[PDB]
């Protein structure tokens, strides 16, 4: 029954992300947290390549309408210092 | 002679309304075709540069004296 | 709980007679019923090869 | 014969009962799409299995990000049976190199940049 | 395959985490011939690794025997008698490392099937389930067309 | 002959110690022992897909009989114990249903209790307080 | 808006009425007291965990077995605290988590008796009439662990 | 009044809600069996095959045996468990 976990803004799998599945299955008994699962070490190289990807992409879509505003203005620039002498 | 259920019905029409969203979220681009234009070829250019370096960077290895040398220890033994 | 091991087994497994009255009633929905008594799916320890099916009895 | 299908603009043009439907605004649009492999690519001409390819999709379920520019919209155009878009939402920023680890791309589409596993 | 081999419950020796933990390796016997091509590899291991290893669990008592072999072994013995005989036959000294610390941290019981991955011996806590839990009874135990 | 093979008893029995237990010559004569004892390997690897396939069906079955003892069908009874966040799965569901049957019985009340208040909330439609089992733990 | 009483009328389940969240989280407040003062006076017998170790869901009682199909990297010996308990039952009462139970309130604790292989396990593919027959033999590693305790808390 | 199920059978199954909302604590102790509710402890191969079949309530055929094939395949020291 995943289609209510969406509902929820759950992952529609409940081995996905959330609590089940990204705190550590076990501590020592004294109390020192467990080195990391191999699937979560995994898991948030993966997320933050796909954050890195949102930076990056997201960067060059801005320095692209900025760089064609450059363009707009010095070809306006170029209208009105050429309408002269 | 195949007959079609309620199953493939719905099932056909779920696709049917995912489609139809995608056909939403592709109706308004962030840019204009003038304004995208060159604003990743830098980027580009540096990625094929990179395959190309890959590609012409390709020899044989290094071959050592001790690799060779340490073939003699099959006949070690103790004394 | 807290039986022996040889009573609580028998007590598990020990089958169990059903009576069902069929007066004005469909026979396949009557079938449905008795199908699942007799083959002991109406159990949460039913397996197929345990062998827990019960008895039905239709008047 | 079987060709490749252009699709006419009208196709790609929202109504305001669209804008009503979706949570979308014409002005001001997204910036991200995030889009999935929700169909298989087997039975399906050679030119969408590359297009499959090249935009990061040979795994099903699994979402990318692409850019919401008109050369992407296009190879999305062609294989748009096949995949999945939702914009990608950022209710706090894009994640800054302090927050780039502890992020999590949620469901609902929006990319949150604190993951943290306590109950609110 | 299942139906060819035999096959055991999950067990342990004499309930060995409860009260305490007992290593249930007793003896390793190698055997290492001083000339030969095959124990090179457990005469470095006799030479950098055992001393280690026997200090670094000492219930376990080692016994490098050092004849003219022509195949190298390591005999573990385990406490409940059962005897293990592994080949450390052309292996590095990591590799004989890993299989003497692979030794060292199992049991004497067999590796055949293990048939369920656990093993309750009190699996029930609020009774086990019999046909007349989940039923009513009736007023002075009537059955079904019963007529006093 | 300059060299023929000197070491072929032991590849014979390599086969035929998992002929052992077969039936008629298959147990004995290689060329036999050979068809038949790849087949049972074929079928030993294709046996993992259906052992764990079979051991659900064998869950539903027992969570569908047990929770049929307390009125409720198994679409109800899972449906309505993700719908409270209680995401245990099928097989501590018929192990619960076999050796616990007062923590089943308190699940088929959990259960039945969230069916209602889905209920009684989609028929009250528009804005109201929403259910006490009905309410949800955001995660953050 | 009147129907007169058909067999078609009304639908065929009888109605509840759910009571009113007033009188029931009072309620609730009078059930959770009782449970946690079984808790505190130590009511209980022996309890059993439903923990959620490595993938998947194991029940569980104190003084038993579970075999894991991984090795830990633990040496044979070390204690754990089994985290992500999300179902812990007594005789007459039972906790559950949504979906996990507080670390607060319930501790799970397992030993590792034994660092064992499996026994080895044939993969054989075969198709006919293509001279296709591939054969493989794998051991996957395993672990043991003992459940030592299920210790239960008052904080509700 | 309501209750989720006729709490009557097995258990009287009490559900609750913590203040926090995190955890369902559920109570349900035992329902004794009244003492209204109990009654007073009262005080040829072919023909033994159709004889057993018809005490037992099976067919015929697990009455007849079968051969050395089949009963030395038969593992007499199983694997206990519990
Ligand atoms: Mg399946």
């Amino acid at each position: 029954g995943g289609q209510w976990r969406l509902q929820q803004g759950l992952a529609a799998n409940p081995s996905g992300y959330g609590p089940l599945t990204e705190l550590p299955d076990w501590s020592y008994a004294d109390g020192r947290p467990a080195p990391p699962m191999k699937g979560q070490l995994r898991r948030k190289a993966e997320r933050e390549t796909f954050a890195r990807r949102v930076v990056l992409l997201s960067q060059e879509m801005d320095a692209g309408l900025q760089a064609w505003q450059l363009r707009q203005q010095k070809l306006q620039e170029e209208q009105r210092k050429q309408e002269n002498a | 002679p195949r007959f079609v259920s309620l199953r493939a019905k719905q099932n056909m029409i779920r696709r049917l309304e995912i489609e139809a969203e995608n056909h939403y979220w592709l109706s308004m681009p962030y840019m204009t075709r003038e304004q995208e234009r060159g604003h990743a070829a830098v980027r580009r250019r540096e990625a094929f540069e990179a395959i190309k370096a890959a590609a012409t960077s390709k020899f044989p290895p290094h071959r050592f004296i001790a690799d060779q040398l340490d073939h003699l220890n099959v006949t070690k033994k103790w004394s | 709980s807290s039986f022996s091991r040889a009573p609580q087994q028998w007590a598990t497994f020990a089958r169990i007679w059903y009576l069902l009255d069929g007066k004005m009633q469909p026979p396949g929905k009557l079938a449905a019923m008795a199908s699942i008594r007799l083959q002991g799916l109406h159990k949460p320890v039913y397996h197929a090869l345990s062998d827990c099916g019960d008895h039905v009895v239709i008047m | 014969k079987f060709t490749r299908s252009r699709i006419p603009e009208k196709v790609f043009q929202a109504s305001p009962e669209d804008h009503e439907k979706y949570g979308g605004d014409p002005q001001n649009p997204h910036k991200l799409h995030i889009v999935t492999r929700i169909k298989s690519t087997r039975r399906r001409p050679y030119w969408e299995k590359d297009i499959i390819k090249m935009l990061g999709l040979e795994k099903a379920h699994t979402p990318q990000v692409h850019k919401n520019i008109p050369s992407v919209n296009a190879k999305l155009k062609v294989v748009k049976h096949l995949i999945r878009i939702k914009p990608l939402k950022l209710p706090q920023g894009l994640p800054a190199e302090e927050n780039m680890s502890n992020t999590c791309l949620k469901s609902t589409g929006e990319l949150v940049v604190q993951w943290h596993l306590k109950p609110v | 395959t299942a139906r060819g081999t035999p096959s055991r419950f999950l067990a342990s020796v004499l309930h060995n985490g409860l009260g305490r933990y007992v290593q249930q390796l007793q003896r390793l016997s190698f055997s290492v011939s001083r000339d030969g091509a095959s124990s090179r590899g457990a005469r470095e291991f006799v030479e950098r690794e055992v001393i280690d290893f026997a200090r670094r669990n000492p219930g376990v008592v080692i016994y490098v025997n050092s004849r003219p072999c022509c195949v190298p072994r390591v005999v573990a013995e385990y406490l409940n008698g059962a005897v293990r005989e592994e080949s450390i036959h052309c292996k590095s000294v990591e590799e004989i490392s890993t299989l003497v610390q692979k030794l060292a941290d199992q049991s004497g019981l067999d590796v055949i099937r293990i048939r369920k991955p656990f093993h309750t011996d009190n699996p029930s806590i609020q009774g086990q389930w019999h046909p007349f839990t989940n039923k009513p009874t009736t007023f002075r135990g009537l059955r079904p067309r019963e007529v006093q | 002959l300059r060299n023929r093979v000197t070491d072929r008893y032991f590849r014979i029995q390599e086969v035929l110690k998992h002929a052992r237990h077969f039936r008629g010559r298959k147990n004995r004569c290689y060329r036999l022992a050979v068809r038949t004892v790849i087949r049972a390997f074929v079928k030993c690897t294709k046996a993992r897909y259906l052992k764990k396939k079979n051991m659900r069906t064998l869950w539903i079955n027992r969570i569908t009989a047990a929770s049929q003892e307390h009125g409720l069908k198994y679409p109800a009874l899972i449906g309505n114990l993700v719908k409270c966040q209680v995401e245990l799965n099928r097989k501590v569901l018929a192990d619960l249903a076999i050796y616990e049957p007062k923590t089943f019985k308190s699940l088929a009340a959990l259960a039945s209790r969230r069916r209602h208040e889905g209920f009684a909330a989609a028929l009250g439609d528009g804005k109201e307080p929403e259910g006490i089992f009905s309410r949800v733990v955001q995660y953050h | 808006g009147y129907v007169p009483k058909t067999s078609l009328s009304s639908p065929p389940w009888p109605e509840v009425v759910l009571p009113d969240p007033v009188e029931e989280t009072r309620h609730h407040a009078e059930v959770v007291k009782k449970v946690n003062e079984m808790i505190v006076t130590g009511q209980y017998g022996r309890l059993f965990a439903v923990v959620h170790f490595a993938s998947r869901q194991w029940k569980v009682t104190s003084e038993d077995l579970i075999l894991i199909g991984n090795e830990l990297d633990l040496a044979c010996g070390e204690r754990i605290r089994l985290e992500k308990v999300l179902l812990v039952g007594a005789d007459n009462f039972t906790l559950l988590g949504k979906p996990l139970l507080g670390k607060d309130l319930v501790r799970v604790e397992a030993t590792v008796i034994e660092k064992t292989e499996s026994w080895p396990r044939i993969i054989m593919r075969f198709r006919k009439r293509k001279n296709f027959k591939k054969k493989r033999i794998v051991t996957t590693p395993q672990t043991v662990l003992r459940i030592n305790s299920i210790e239960i808390a008052p904080c509700l | 009044t309501y209750s989720p199920l006729p709490d009557d059978y097995n258990c009287n199954v009490e559900l609750a809600l913590t203040s926090d909302g995190r955890t369902i604590v559920c109570y349900h102790p035992s329902v004794d069996i009244p003492y209204e509710h109990t009654k007073p402890i009262p005080r040829e191969e072919g023909p033994m095959i159709e004889q057993l079949s018809k005490m037992f309530f099976t067919t015929k055929h697990r009455w007849y045996p079968h051969g050395r094939y089949h009963r030395c395949r038969k593992n007499l020291n199983p694997p206990k468990d519990r």
